Order: structure tokens, then C-alpha cells, then sequence
RNA sequence: CGUCGCUACUACCGAUUGGAUGGUUUAGUGAGGCCCUCGGAUCGGCCCCGCCGGGGUGCCCUGGCGGAGCGCUG
RNA sequence: GAAGCGUUUACUUUGAAAAAAUUAGAGUGUUCAAAGCAGGCCCGAGCCGCCUGGAUACCGCAGCUAGGAAUAAUGGAAUAGGA
RNA sequence: UACCUGGUUGAUCCUGCCAGUAGCAUAUGCUUGUCUCAAAGAUUAAGCCAUGCAUGUCUAAGUACGCACGGCCGGUACAGUGAAACUGCGAAUGGCUCAUUAAAUCAGUUAUGGUUCCUUUGGUCGCUCGCCACUUGGAUAACUGUGGUAAUUCUAGAGCUAAUACAUGCCGACGGGCGCUGACCCCCUUCGCGGGGGGGAUGCGUGCAUUUAUCAGUGGUGACUCUAGAUAACCUCGGGCCGAUCGCACGCCCCCCGUGGCGGCGACGACCCAUUCGAACGUCUGCCCUAUCAACUUUCGAUGGUAGUCGCCGUGCCUACCAUGGUGACCACGGGUGACGGGGAAUCAGGGUUCGAUUCCGGAGAGGGAGCCUGAGAAACGGCUACCACAUCCAAGGAAGGCAGCA
């Protein structure tokens, strides 16, 4: 439905909502100022994170997380979790004795902020390490690239 | 372990102490101080194994409790006090002063200095911040903090300070061309000139330093410390001038010395 | 625990094939000519030669 | 087994005694020990009963209510000396302290004065 | 005791994890505060590092913030009216970090009367003549009256807060942690947050 | 080459609701510690205030018994 | 000197960092060696003490950095919704 | 040192194993003159233990009225040597063993902008306007004396006596400054008004630390909801700081005077910040055999969201409400391991195959679980509490245990 679908009022703590809206100004509509930040490392915040209305305390841009540690990339596998997706990272493991490699993978649950809308299965995402967001979540999506998509017949 | 460790194994001691492996099971285990234990000299080994003034730790204890060992202008009675980098060990009874500078092999060798030189000591600005009432505070490479520095001194700069006051005498800005010394890793104890610095956000920045023999190496920013302005050092360099020479070169030096002295 | 060293290596290697007429004759001639106590001495000098030759071979391959 | 105040029974009970409760001194800081204590109620089964006279009778008990013995040592804090001797302020305090005389036969007699505090 | 260790949980794959040590001390948990409404009662607990935490078991007074008026007063707490976590917390009247509580409107009413000099929270008046008449009139000079009459323009309060002041009970939100800091600081609900919480209370009982 | 006949050895199957030895969980009981709410055996203080009492002048400077304030508190 | 990459990888080279002991190995006559990290120079005796060492190599895989772009994988504009 | 030899046949070529051959690592047999090193109750039983020891501690600088000595130098608080005891610290290190443990530990890498940290070292300690201070109160040790018990490092009553133990609590800085509130006064366009301001009497709170809410934007990040500012307030009676401490030689000012005011060197102490030592939890990647283990997890947290509780902190760590998710043939899950992991060791063309209980690093454990006190740090066991299993003494009423420490 609306934004406030939870039992408590979802809002950004840094943003103060009631700035004494009185008769000296028209009411309204005074759109609420949006809190956002650049996460550094050259990643540019999306315009959905700039002008959106969602609230996500685990969002890299509009939430209380800081990206530090490792930056990895993966391929979106499933999108059946609330604001989190699982990505698959495929790599090769060297076996010295046989001088050959071993195709391995490791599924990784990552948080996907609502600022990324055109995210589908198979897209290549990059994730950054953050503080533990859940039991098995320690990475947050920073940038999404499509995979031979964007041409829907 | 259920708490902090207060024992150091002889074989687990840092290699630059050059401790042997048969005299004892344990190592001096330097006490906590301004320097990390992995790159500090306990006074016990500095007096026993380096200068051979004392023969045992008991004799080091006697000379320390005789109040004849003064470090950075303050008398230290601690046997396991971390002497650390470029600090001044002063024995006024003998009138002898030393500054702990690494050699070309990356070890604290004895480097005697003049009394008019021992009164001051350079320092690396580890961090800068502001405390209560807007008072700026500067934390150095030692555990020393100084209030009210000039705003032209930033992180990983250098400051020339003096003894017995702890004030700021001069400083070195971090810039290309400034002479610097590597204080950790493989290139430890090599004197050179900062030639370039590449910044890696979220990770360690890497500097490239070329010495007087044309040897250009690289080092993390955390291991880079400046001891001069451009070409002139502000500190009397130890023997060897900090140039690391190839393995054949000390062979040639040894053969020349033994031929001349034979 | 203790401050010992217990660093020790053998200085000789026994021949692969015991009871060779040629090897026994050669070693007996060597010990007769140079007055050695037993075969372990000539084995130790053979091991020294093997070490030296192996080092030279490694350097030459490098 | 010593009897403990407040147990409110006759008999012996096991109690976890911490520092400064009663009937137990800790061998180390924070140590507690479960010990048997006799209850605060008196009955027939007691080796000794400790009794303290509060009001003197009409006649003197032989060797108990007479022949007053002196305290081994007087006040040490200057406030306590002034409290004992009704000193108001700054009147010969160091020489109003009580000096204990030692007069052993095998040694020369002298008097010892305590080191005053505060 | 109560443990916060991660190794008692199943791993990501669902397989069971076997512990490799017994419960260490640093991963301990302690019984809940369950702070109630009543006379002040606070128990000190020693925590890791020798520091001190204030497990507050009963509160009656809390420091709350108007926010819009930038006035913070040490008012009293009436009861608990809403909790996002569980309704039984409201049933048992327990203070937590985000619970919605009623407070007395007297200190903020006094602030408004003494600052803006607009009678607020009073229907008709002439009932508290010795005190409120003095502060509405003040028989003051002309320059400070010129300072006041402009404040009269911006001294406009929303009808929801008007109704709250008329009722005498202000509904507000806790912001501190009763059980960690030993206090119940908070702020008065306003605007769309106040509307949402009001509709939530009406949804619980309307 | 196989049955049959003799002697050894080796595992296998078996009633014993197998027997015994062993190591994880469901339901119930449940020591002990800790937390909370009570609880108050005791130990102090103020109001001592029945009194001798008194100082800037029965208007108590205090030196103590003792009643016990049959209240207020830790 | 600031900014970006005309894809993303794999691969290869360099650099940083990679505990010591042990391994290889430098020097040193332990009386030789296994070892050890010492030791050597003169002394007409006042030498009212001089010279040194306690190297170096290796440290798989993964991670970081800077060059290369052959080989191998993946892509761009086909209803143009193209530059 | 990139190596082979005997054996199937009447004889020959093979395939193929058996045996031979060499090394090391345990045991054992025979033998053993010298000397330098040097492993050594791991394998079976992390089975059970008599006895003795293995953690205590004082400088001039916390507390001495012990006669236990003692100079007295003689009218004096304490000369000094000092037991004992209180206070402080340590006892969470070391040492031993390898039972548990199979993405667990651990190795390398990285992060804590998601936390704590005794001690050392460096900052801060007149930053707050607010009838004891020439110093405030009480108790207990030690000690004297009376005992109880068969027994223990068991203790009771009574009488003392100190703190850098436990408490309490000011002067000084200190003149004020600032933000509100503003009595009123003065200069004001002056005019019949406003007026633009200068002051101000009276009160209200002022500093650091904590918890809120709000405003603004001195430094530094790759990136703060960082830091430093500003405002309105809170600031917990088991309740933060804002020195009632100790030693050393001793000196200056004397107008006012004449007994006071001042001084150096320290030691101890601190709320907070930084450093050192770390610790704790995470990031990426890596582990033996097994499918006669193919589907697991999800009632009882399994995967995620929201808000909370708890914790030093991030987090299903836990609770409530929701969503139905999460992992698998790239071997999940389950089982086994005669599995503690690694640095390493044996063998040595190259590639590998085995062994690492074993002195270094990390982990775990103290007969098996479980729960706690103190402390910065323990789920401690040469700390305590309970159960189980063993096991000691008893006067039978009770008390006392933990050698996988050295022997
Ligand atoms: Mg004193
Ligand atoms: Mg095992
Ligand atoms: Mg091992
Ligand atoms: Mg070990
Ligand atoms: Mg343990
Ligand atoms: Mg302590
Ligand atoms: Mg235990």
C-alpha cells in the first residue's frame, strides 16, 4: 500500500519532519527533504535513492550503513526475499596435483535497497561489505548491470 | 588464554633483536609503551646485547635503578621499556647519546649523536583532531599528543620537536621530493626520496621512493617516515647512509677490508 | 619448554644395493689406500661430494 | 558451630556466606562458601552461651563486675584525642596524647607515644 | 546463563552446528528490564570493562521534547498506549525504547503561556485569575510588546495538539532505552507521525 | 571334476519382544546459581525533651543518667 | 596535474605485505663434525681499545597494486526503443 | 644415483602378483670401551592417585602505641630495624594434555565508520560563579582476654586502635562573562503616532562526562547520523569528575609586622581522550573418508523484513507481528575419523605419497555436565555452588576432595 505498512512510523532519523509549518508559508505542498549520501569509492547514488519515498535503514545511500572491506560481483539467482536477494559467484579452484581447475560457487544473500528497480534474474550486481545486516547478510548491492536485457519483445 | 599475555618466547621475539636461541627459553617481553613491541628495543637488550655495558639482566637492573638511563629527557627505570624508533638514549654519566635509527639491514644499530643534536627529535604525525573547546590535538607516531599545532601540519606529516618541553620546533610537509625513511617491511631501514604516491581509496596508498643509487622501490604509506627536506636530512644519518646494497657488494667490501687490514 | 636445539643431520647415505662385487672392491681399495676406519667414512665423503655436485647442478640449471 | 543472628530456628542450616556476613572470613576476594551455622534460637543443645551484662546488679560479682581493666591503647586520630580530652582547637595537642609506659624488668624503662594521624 | 552465542543456531544450509567450547562469559545475556510505571527504582549492574548500566525497573518522570517549539521539559508519564512490538506490552504497561506513552501537558502549557502569551488549553478562562491573568496581561512596555505581537503571528499550533492540550494528555514516543541508560527520554509526536499513531490507536480500539 | 567320509580354522544367520556395552533428542520431575517482587531477625540516626540545667542574659551555652520520640527515617 | 575508460573476466610479469625455528644457503677452524652465532686486529702494556656479523633465498592457493593484450570466455545497432 | 633381482614353464616371450632391496619410527633381542649433543607414559586408560612442592608480594615515599629489637639524651606525637594484620596488586601468565572439534578450529587477507581494554606512555585536574577547611564522621583488623568443636587456612562473644580501607564535605579560583527574562532610564523621524537604538535594577541556567530533541556548517575521511560548534533540558541516593593522601633535602617575604603568607623534587590518585597490550565478533578463499547418506531446514528460528529486549558492540542473540523463504549431484544434509589446525617431518629426477599427540603460533579442557562471585580481563577449576561418578577422615554430630602441573 503506502510507505507506512509497518507497525511503527518509518522515517529517516536524520531528517526532521515538523519544521514549524505555519502561516508564513503555504501548506502546501512542502515535500519532505530527503537524506542521502555518497558511499565513496566512485559509486554514484541513483536518482531513485535521490528522489524516492522509501525508507530502508539498511540502504547504502538512505540508511545507516557504511561500505568498507571488500567489493565483489555476482549474478542474481533468486529475488524471493524481502529487500534481499541471493547472488551466485562462480570461480575456479586450482588443484596443484592435476594442474587443473575446479568450477565452484558460493551463494551469497545480499541486501537490495529499493533504489534499484530494474533488477532481474541474471543481472550482474556489485556488492560492498558492510556491518552484519542479518544472520547471513553482510553485503549490500551498490550497482546493477543488465545481462543482454533491456530489449523486451 | 583468559587474559593478556605477559610472556614472550625467545624464538617468537622479533628478528631484528638478533637474540640467540640457546641462552634462554623466554624473551624480554617489552612492557607497554609509546611503541609497538614488534618494532621496539627493550632497554635490557639495548644495554646487554648491543653496548655490552652489562652482562646480565640483573646488571641491567642495577644500572637502571642507579638512575643513569634517560630516555627522551625523562629518566626511565623500566627494564623492558620500549625504546622505539629515533628516540634518544642519553647516559649523562658517560656523556653519550644515541638515536635509534634502523640500518640498511633493518635493525636498530647504535648511532652515536652529538649532545647539541640529542636535544631534539623528529616525529611522525599519526593523526590530527580537535578536542573540547575547539582545541586542536596532534597524536604522533609515539604515544605523544600535542595541543595547538599550526594548521599547516596534517596527517602523515613530520614534526621537529625538542626535549624537556615537548613543544613544536619545526615541521615537514608531505610532498614529492622530500627525503624519507622506510620504517617497516622488506625495505625497512632504507633512506630515499619520495618520488610518487598513488592513492587507493578504501585501502593502503602506495608510495614510490628512489634513493641516491637510482634504486626505486615501493612502500605502504604507513611505513614511510620523513627525516629531511628534499635532500638535506634534519637528522644525522647512521653509518651506511641507508642505501641497501646488493649481496655481491658487501662481499667486495669485506674482501677489500680484509685485504687492506691483512 | 626446554632451551635445547636438537638440530642434527646424517653425514652419510648407505648404498642402495648391498653386496656388489665392484662397489665392495672399489671401497676396499679406497679404505686400504687412505687408511679409513670403516665404510662409513667413505660414505660420508661420498655424501659430501653428492651435496657439492647437487648444488653445482642446481646452479648450472638456473 | 557458631550461632548466626536472624536464622530464626533451632538447629543447623547450610548457608552460602559471602564477605562480611558472619561466621566466615573469605580466603580471597569475591569468594563464597556454604557453611553450617547454628540458628539464633537458644535451646538445651549448646556448648556455650555468650552473655553480656548490660545493667549492674546490687552487689559485685567476684572478678567479673569489678577490677576494671584498661584499654590497651588510646585515641590515635587527633580528632579523637580532642574528643576524649575536650580540646576545642589548637591547644598542645601533640603533648596531650597518651603515652604508654613500657617497664619490662630486663630492659631500661621508657614511654612510647603513638604517631598521631590527621 | 542466558547466552548470545551464534553457534547454538543452525547454519545457513540448515545443518546442525556442534559447539567447540562451553558458554564463554563475554557472550552472556541478562533478564529483561520490564520497566513499569511507578515510583523511581533503578538498579546498577556492572558490565564488561567495569562500566555501569542502569537497569531501570519503574519510572514516573521523563524528559520529553516538543521539537517544533524546541522546548524540553521533565514531565511525568501517565501510561503506555501503543507499542509496535507487542500488544501485551501495552496491556502490562511496560516502557521500552519505542513505546508510545501519555504525558502531562502542564510544563509545555506553562512554556507556551509564559513565552507566546496566548491562552492555550483553556476553554473559557477567568478561573485561575491570580496567576494566568498576570501572564496574559503583564502590563508591559511598548518595545517588548512589539516583540510579542509578532510572536503572536507564528504562535499557531495544529488542531491535533490543541485537542491534546485540551485533554491534558500528550501522546509521545520514547527515544532512550529504559534498561540501558536508566531513563525514559522522549519526544512529543507531531504531524503525520501523530496522525499515523492516532489511527493505529483507533485501529486497536475505535 | 563333484557328492559322500575324517579333522581343523574362518566369518554368516538365530529364539532370547536378543543380551550387554555404548554416544543424541520428546514429555514429566527437578538441585543450585542468577534476576525480580516481597520479607524484615537485627544494627544506627533525628525528634533527647521525665530531668537535673543555665548564656549572648521560668527565654537551657553543654557536660550524662533515664524515660523512650511509642513518630520520622537509613 | 585533476577526471574518465572505447565492456567484464581468466591468463602472464612486476611491486607491496607475507612471525620465528626448521629448508637451501653467505661468513666464521666447535681442536674437525653434528652444531652455534659468533668472532677477528694488534698490545712496544696502558690498546688509558679498535674492527666487524648476526645475510640472502623460498613462503603454494586466495586477497591488493602496476605493465602486456597473444590465447580463451562474455557483450554493443535488426521490428532500431541505435550513436 | 631418473636402478632393479628370484619365483608359474620341458624350454620361450608376456601379464601379474609374491618375495627380495634401501630409508625412518616404534618396540624388542644380542652386544656395548671414549666423548659431544639429545628424544623420552602420545598411541592402550582426557583411567585412578598416597605424599611433598609448583603464587605470592614493600620503597624514603598507604596504615606500627606487638617490646620482638632498639638509639633515647630526658620531658619528647612519630629516631630507626620491624613481626603480625588491614589496604593495593598479582593469582585470567606460565606449565600440561589433545578428549571434544570436519567451513568448526586454523592459515593467509581484510574490517570494526559495529566494540571493550588493567597497565605503560602523552594529554586534563583554579575551565562550573555555587561557625571543620590549619583537615570532618563511624567501624573493623592487628592486639589483650574468655571460649566452642575430635577435626579444617573453622571461628563466637567482649575491649580496643588507623587509613591512599569505608564514607562525608567546604573555602580558593571569583573580578566577572555569556543566553533568557527583562523593573525601568536615556538618546531617537518626533507630531497628532509610531519610532531605530544605547543602557540597565530583579531573577533564571552556565564546565567536562551521560540521555534526549533541535539549528548551523574548525578540521579529517573514499564514504558519517564523524569531530568541533549552538540551543532547550535531564543527569539515576547499591546515585560519574570537580585531590581532606605520602616522602625528600629544605629555603623566600616580611611593610601589614613577629606568626603567618609563599616556594622545588617527586610518589600515589583520578571523569574523559589518545597510545601500548590486546581481546571479541565479522569479510574472501582453502580441509580426510563415505551415496550400503539425495534431498535437508521450517510445530520447537529455519531464510528475510519491521519495532523492540539483552549484550561491550553489528547480527533471529532473543520476543511480537508478518513474508515463505534458505541449502543441494559444482555432493547439501547425515555418518565415520585410530581428526586438535598450521609452521613443519619422512621419502626425494620431475609430479607426488604418507606423518605432524610432540617444545613455535591459534584453539579446547581440567573426572562429566551445569551455574556463578570477584576482577580490566574467567563461565577460572593449585576460585566457589549444585547434581552424577569415584574417593578421605570422624569421637558417626560432621568435615574435606580434583596431578591432562613437577616428581
Ligand atoms: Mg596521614
Ligand atoms: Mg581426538
Ligand atoms: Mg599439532
Ligand atoms: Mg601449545
Ligand atoms: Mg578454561
Ligand atoms: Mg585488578
Ligand atoms: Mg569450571
Amino acid at each position: 500500500a503506502d510507505i507506512q505498512t509497518e507497525r511503527a512510523y518509518q522515517k529517516q532519523p536524520t531528517i526532521f519532519q515538523n519544521k514549524k509549518r505555519v502561516l508564513l508559508g503555504e501548506t502546501g505542498k512542502e515535500k519532505l527533504p530527503r537524506y542521502y549520501k555518497n558511499i565513496g569509492l566512485g559509486f554514484k547514488t541513483p536518482k531513485e535513492a535521490i528522489e524516492g519515498t522509501y525508507i530502508d535503514k539498511k540502504c547504502p545511500f538512505t540508511g545507516n550503513v557504511s561500505i568498507r572491506g571488500r567489493i565483489l560481483s555476482g549474478v542474481v539467482t533468486k529475488m524471493k526475499m524481502q529487500r534481499t536477494i541471493v547472488i551466485r559467484r562462480d570461480y575456479l579452484h586450482y588443484i596443484r596435483k592435476y594442474n587443473r581447475f575446479e568450477k565452484r560457487h558460493k551463494n551469497m544473500s545480499v541486501h537490495l535497497s529499493p533504489c534499484f528497480r530494474d533488477v532481474q534474474i541474471g543481472d550482474i550486481v556489485t556488492v560492498g561489505e558492510c556491518r552484519p545486516l542479518s544472520k547471513t547478510v553482510r553485503f549490500n548491492v551498490l550497482k546493477v548491470t543488465k545481462a543482454a536485457g533491456t530489449k523486451k519483445q | 588464554a583468559r587474559g593478556p599475555k605477559k610472556h614472550l618466547k625467545r624464538v617468537a621475539a622479533p628478528k631484528h633483536w638478533m637474540l640467540d636461541k640457546l641462552t634462554g627459553v623466554f624473551a624480554p617481553r617489552p612492557s607497554t609503551g609509546p611503541h609497538k613491541l614488534r618494532e621496539c628495543l627493550p632497554l635490557i637488550i639495548f644495554l646487554r646485547n648491543r653496548l655490552k655495558y652489562a652482562l646480565t639482566g640483573d646488571e641491567v637492573k642495577k644500572i637502571c635503578m642507579q638512575r643513569f638511563i634517560k630516555i627522551d629527557g625523562k629518566v626511565r627505570t623500566d627494564i623492558t621499556y620500549p625504546a622505539g624508533f629515533m628516540d634518544v638514549i642519553s647516559i649523562d654519566k658517560t656523556g653519550e647519546n644515541f638515536r635509534l635509527i634502523y640500518d640498511t639491514k633493518g635493525r636498530f644499530a647504535v648511532h652515536r649523536i652529538t649532545p647539541e643534536e640529542a636535544k631534539y627529535k623528529l616525529c611522525k604525525v599519526r593523526k590530527i583532531f580537535v578536542g573540547t573547546k575547539g582545541i586542536p590535538h596532534l597524536v604522533t607516531h609515539d604515544a605523544r599528543t600535542i595541543r595547538y599545532p599550526d594548521p599547516l601540519i596534517k596527517v602523515n606529516d613530520t614534526i621537529q620537536i625538542d626535549l624537556e618541553t615537548g613543544k613544536i620546533t619545526d615541521f615537514i610537509k608531505f610532498d614529492t621530493g622530500n627525503l624519507c625513511m622506510v620504517t617497516g617491511g622488506a625495505n625497512l631501514g632504507r633512506i630515499g626520496v619520495i618520488t610518487n604516491r598513488e592513492r587507493h581509496p578504501g585501502s593502503f596508498d602506495v608510495v614510490h621512493v628512489k634513493d641516491a643509487n637510482g634504486n626505486s622501490f615501493a612502500t605502504r604509506l604507513s611505513n614511510i617516515f620523513v627525516i629531511g627536506k628534499g635532500n638535506k636530512p634534519w637528522i644525522s644519518l647512521p653509518r651506511g647512509k641507508g642505501i641497501r646494497l646488493t649481496i655481491a657488494e658487501e662481499r667486495d667490501k669485506r674482501l677489500a677490508a680484509k685485504q687492506s687490514s691483512g | 619448554p626446554v632451551a635445547r636445539s636438537w638440530v642434527c643431520r646424517k653425514t652419510y647415505v648407505t648404498p642402495r644395493r648391498p653386496f656388489e662385487k665392484s662397489r665392495l672392491d672399489q671401497e676396499l681399495k679406497l679404505i686400504g689406500e687412505y687408511g679409513l676406519r670403516n665404510k662409513r667414512e667413505v660414505w660420508r665423503v661420498k655424501f659430501t661430494l653428492a651435496k657439492i655436485r647437487k648444488a653445482a647442478r642446481e646452479l648450472l640449471t638456473l | 558451630f557458631p550461632m548466626k543472628q536472624g536464622v530464626l530456628t533451632h538447629g543447623r542450616v547450610r548457608l552460602l556466606l559471602s564477605k562480611g556476613h558472619s561466621c566466615y572470613r573469605p580466603r580471597r576476594t569475591g569468594e563464597r562458601k556454604r557453611k553450617s551455622v547454628r540458628g539464633c534460637i537458644v535451646d538445651a543443645n549448646l556448648s556455650v552461651l555468650n552473655l553480656v551484662i548490660v545493667k549492674k546488679g546490687e552487689k559485685d560479682i567476684p572478678g567479673l563486675t569489678d577490677t576494671t581493666v584498661p584499654r590497651r591503647l588510646g585515641p590515635k586520630r587527633a580528632s579523637r584525642i580532642r574528643k576524649l580530652f575536650n580540646l576545642s582547637k589548637e591547644d598542645d595537642v601533640r603533648q596531650y596524647v597518651v603515652r604508654k609506659p613500657l617497664n619490662k624488668e630486663g630492659k631500661k624503662p621508657r614511654t612510647k607515644a603513638p604517631k598521631i594521624q590527621r | 546463563g542466558i547466552s548470545r552465542d551464534n553457534w547454538h543456531k543452525r547454519r545457513k544450509t540448515g545443518g546442525k552446528r556442534k559447539p567447540y567450547h562451553k558458554k564463554r562469559k563475554y557472550e552472556l545475556g541478562r533478564p529483561a528490564a520490564n520497566t513499569k510505571i511507578g515510583p523511581r527504582r533503578i538498579h546498577t549492574v556492572r558490565v564488561r570493562g567495569g562500566n555501569k548500566k542502569y537497569r531501570a525497573l519503574r519510572l514516573d518522570v521523563g524528559n520529553f521534547s516538543w521539537g517544533s517549539e524546541c522546548c524540553t521539559r521533565k514531565t511525568r508519564i501517565i501510561d503506555v498506549v501503543y507499542n509496535a512490538s507487542n500488544n501485551e506490552l501495552v496491556r502490562t504497561k511496560t516502557l521500552v525504547k519505542n513505546c508510545i506513552v501519555l504525558i502531562d501537558s502542564t510544563p509545555y502549557r506553562q512554556w507556551y503561556e509564559s513565552h507566546y502569551a496566548l491562552p492555550l488549553g483553556r476553554k473559557k478562562g477567568a478561573k485561575l485569575t491570580p496567576e494566568e491573568e498576570e501572564i496574559l496581561n503583564k502590563k508591559r512596555s511598548k518595545k517588548i510588546q512589539k516583540k510579542y505581537d509578532e510572536r503572536k503571528k507564528n504562535a499557531k499550533i495544529s488542531s491535533l495538539l490543541e485537542e491534546q492540550f485540551q485533554q491534558g494528555k500528550l501522546l509521545a514516543c520514547i527515544a532512550s532505552r529504559p534498561g540501558q541508560c536508566g531513563r525514559a527520554d522522549g519526544y512529543v509526536l507531531e504531524g503525520k507521525e501523530l496522525e499515523f499513531y492516532l489511527r493505529k490507536i483507533k485501529a486497536r480500539k475505535g
